[PDB]
């Protein structure tokens, strides 16, 4: 090898990689892919393989240094530690529930009020009740013999021109 | 000799936190009130002990007379045998098919044939003090649990914590122990004379598939356990 | 145990709900219980069955 | 409500028509952080072939 030599005789350095895959307790895997964490919002998370959905909140439980996951009764994953900062986070599924329609009758009027049962009005006039968030009806202090039962001691009826709870 | 093993050998099996709840798990545990072989650490070098399904090695010593272990299907170089050696500075774990002599060398730091090592690892050492160890190798991984407690085996309850989960997939079928001594000679073969050492002993127990009812406290630590198949009241 | 009946009603309802929630982990003969794995490690024609 | 009761005239009362469920607003993945890589760099840059 000397510099006057043409291309066909110029020393090419070559390196060949052979990946074996038989019985593989694979000890080499280096893909990065780690995005910044988001809290207090319904987010899909994948913590070191654990996939789920829910709202993340700062934890108050004492994880032992060798523990990585937390579960309540019936295998519900309640908490997880970050594989990056090792901070404990609480998982609670964000609010969901059934919705019901309050109607005074097609033949009286077409107005309608909607009752979201398992929710607070902050994450849906508007009114809050122990039975859920009620929309479309105004709360009055007068007590009457009630005819449309909503729940938790609250009822609704046609004012006569509005629906009152 | 023989001696019944009390409520010992329980370990955290799943590294999952649980608070103020009872949990039943089917895994390889040490049955309560079972007898375990008892040996002394004076001299001879050491007989081979099978690695049936998992070994519970407890040792009460105060002179660092026991310093490691060796596992594998044979002591010869015909297969990639395993090495585990502790030390005052670090642990040396190796799988290199080194053919061994008739007896494990007594630390004069090594006595084995050539090697074709495939895995090696090093880390901080695993160190009246009752040292407990549980060795398990089932799912292609070889796992170690341990705990060191102040103080015969005490009647007190205490669970072992997962120390290391190694990925080596060697087919382990037999196992031996490693001894040590200060200013001791080392040869491939020796008689029953041995060399002097401090008063010490080590126990051996065999794990079995059992159903255990574990009790977690408010901080996620095991405080009690029930052998589901010991007696009618436990059942 | 003066209130055995009311307590028994409460425990029956609670236990029924608990077992209904617990029965979600069973495979019922499928290769896995979580929907994500089933839809991940198999083609759609076999993932249907 | 008319469409669920399958009737153009709905009488006075409360009816459970459907359910709502807030969708996830973001998606996050948390993978490894890679520590102690491999010497391929050296392998190719050792200039000792
Ligand atoms: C607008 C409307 O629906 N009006 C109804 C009528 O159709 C019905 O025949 C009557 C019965 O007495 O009650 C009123
Ligand atoms: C029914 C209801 O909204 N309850 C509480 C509310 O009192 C509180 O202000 C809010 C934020 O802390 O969380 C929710
Ligand atoms: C418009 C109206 O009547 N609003 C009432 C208010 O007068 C009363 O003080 C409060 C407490 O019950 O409830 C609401
Ligand atoms: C376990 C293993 O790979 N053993 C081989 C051995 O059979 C062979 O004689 C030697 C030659 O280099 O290489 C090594
Ligand atoms: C899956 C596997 O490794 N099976 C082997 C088996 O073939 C062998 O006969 C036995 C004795 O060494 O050890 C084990
Ligand atoms: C029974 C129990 O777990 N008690 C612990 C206590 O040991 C610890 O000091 C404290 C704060 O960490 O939390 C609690």
């Amino acid at each position: 090898f000397r510099p006057t030599y043409g291309v066909g005789h110029q020393p090419y350095r070559v390196v060949v990689l052979s990946f074996e895959l038989l019985h593989a307790p694979a000890t080499v895997c280096g893909p990065k892919k780690s995005t910044n964490l988001v809290k207090n919002k319904c987010v899909n998370f994948n913590f070191n393989g654990l996939t789920g959905t829910g709202v993340l909140t700062e934890s108050n439980k004492k994880f032992l240094p060798f523990q990585q996951f937390g579960r309540d009764i019936a295998d519900t994953t309640d908490a997880v530690r970050d594989p990056q900062t090792l901070e404990i986070l609480d998982i609670t599924p964000c609010s969901f529930g059934g919705v019901s329609v309050i109607t005074p009758g097609t033949n009286t009027s077409n107005q309608v009020a909607v009752l979201y049962q398992g929710v607070n009005c902050t994450e849906v006039n508007v009114f809050q009740t122990r039975a859920g968030c009620l929309i479309g009806a105004e709360y009055v202090n007068s007590s009457y013999e009630c005819d449309i039962p909503i729940g938790a001691g609250i009822c609704a009826s046609y004012q006569t021109q509005s629906i009152i709870a | 000799a023989y001696t019944n093993s009390f409520t010992r050998g329980v370990y955290y099996p799943d590294k999952v936190f649980r608070s103020s709840v009872l949990h039943s798990t089917q895994d390889l545990f040490l049955p309560f009130f079972s007898n375990v072989t008892w040996f002394h650490a004076i001299h001879v070098d050491n007989p081979v002990l099978p690695f049936n399904d998992g070994v519970y090695f407890a040792s009460t010593e105060k002179s660092n007379i026991i310093r490691g272990w060796i596992f594998g299907t044979t002591l010869d170089s015909k297969t990639q045998s395993l090495l585990i050696v502790n030390n005052a500075t670090n642990v040396v774990i190796k799988v290199c098919e080194f053919q061994f002599c008739n007896d494990p060398f007594l630390d004069f730091r090594v006595y084995s044939s050539a090697n074709n090592c495939t895995f090696e690892y090093v880390s901080q050492p695993f160190l009246k003090n009752l040292r407990e160890f549980v060795f398990k190798n089932i799912d292609g991984y070889f796992k170690i649990y341990s705990k060191h407690t102040p103080i015969d085996l005490p009647q007190g309850f205490s669970a072992l914590e997962p120390l290391v989960d190694l990925p080596i997939g060697i087919n382990i079928t037999r196992f031996q122990t490693l001894l040590a001594l200060h200013r001791s000679y080392l040869t491939p073969g020796d008689s029953s004379s041995g060399w002097t050492a401090g008063a010490a002993a080590y126990y051996v127990g065999y794990l079995q598939p059992r159903t255990f009812l574990l009790k977690y406290n408010e901080n996620g630590t095991i405080t009690d356990a029930v052998d589901c198949a010991l007696d009618p009241l436990s059942e | 145990s003066a209130l055995g009946k009311l307590q028994d009603v409460v425990n029956h309802n609670a236990q029924a709900l608990n077992t209904l929630v617990k029965q979600l982990s069973s495979k019922f003969g499928a290769i896995s219980s979580v929907l994500n794995d089933i839809l991940s490690r198999l083609d759609p024609p076999e993932a249907e069955v | 409500t008319k469409c669920t009761l399958k009737s153009f005239t709905v009488e006075k009362g409360i009816y459970q028509t459907s359910n709502f469920r807030v969708q996830p607003t973001e998606s996050i993945v948390r993978f490894p952080n890679i520590t102690n890589l491999c010497p391929f760099d050296e392998v190719f840059n050792a200039t000792r072939f």
